[PDB]
């Protein structure tokens, strides 16, 4: 039973080690992305707040 | 006869020792915890090919045991103690022994089964109805077969040697050791057959 743990570990963990190295690449990504979304909303919320400003003076 | 056996009980007894010393499963195995192993995996294969490990776990030490036993007794046989030992089944008490404890153990494990008002005409009858008084037949034969059919060999392969040794000992050698070479061949394959056998009687008993 102890044998067969180690192989079902051994083929988990490796399967698990592909899975989590994918899901590294994809948080880093998907971070960065969140963050782009982010900063052009921010820079395009201070154009908007900008273009109020100039038609009001 | 009874030292005969003991010395290979006492030989089984130690590897169980050294078993029980050198086994690691997260290590590499030793000699004989492969050797244990396989034995254990075959037997293992077998009763789950045809009962199932969850209904008869009870028959795997049983076989591995009566396996271990007799092969030990029939390679111990072959050692050159020819001039005291000689193969302990050549004595009909040892393989009468063996023979009636295991046909006991598996009718009394298909009588705790089905029960003891229950299992004895199950078995009458069996698989075929008109097969009946040929199934009484067949089930008597069951142990009958298994202790005639060790007994008569391993007797067999001791006259033989004993025949053998009338020649003189330029003669003696070459006859001697062909026997003895195939004689650890028939002696492993009995050991199998004999557990083997016990096995499908355990799972036959059971359905």
């Amino acid at each position: 039973a102890e044998r067969e743990a180690m192989l079902a570990k051994t083929a988990a963990d490796n399967r698990k080690s592909a899975e989590q190295v994918a899901a590294a690449q994809a948080d880093y990504e998907k971070e960065m992305a969140e963050a782009r979304a982010q900063a052009s909303a921010l820079r395009d919320e201070a154009r908007a707040a900008g273009r109020s400003v100039v038609d009001e003076k | 006869t009874i030292l005969a056996t003991a010395v290979t009980a006492v030989i089984v007894i130690a590897l169980a020792f050294y078993l029980r010393a050198k086994v690691t499963s997260t290590g590499v195995p030793s000699g004989v915890q492969l050797f244990w192993e396989a034995l254990t995996i075959q037997m293992r294969q077998q009763i789950e090919g045809s009962i199932g490990m969850k209904i008869a776990p009870f028959v795997l030490p049983l076989s591995v045991t009566i396996f271990v036993f007799i092969l030990i007794s029939n390679w111990l046989a072959v050692l050159p103690l020819q001039y005291l030992y000689k193969a302990p089944a050549s004595d009909i008490n040892f393989v009468l022994a063996l023979a009636l404890f295991v046909f006991v153990c598996y009718h009394a494990a298909g009588i705790w089964r089905r029960g003891i008002v229950g299992h004895p005409i199950k078995v009458v009858k069996g698989h075929v109805a008109f097969l009946a008084p040929i199934n009484i037949v067949e089930e008597l034969a069951k142990p009958i077969s298994l202790a005639l059919r060790l007994f008569g060999n391993i007797f067999a392969g001791g006259i033989l040697v004993a025949l053998i040794a009338m020649f003189p000992w330029y003669i003696q050698w070459f006859p001697n050791a062909v026997w003895k070479t195939f004689d650890l061949f028939v002696g492993l394959i009995q050991a199998f057959i004999f557990s083997l056998l016990t096995i499908l009687y355990f799972s036959q008993s059971m359905e």
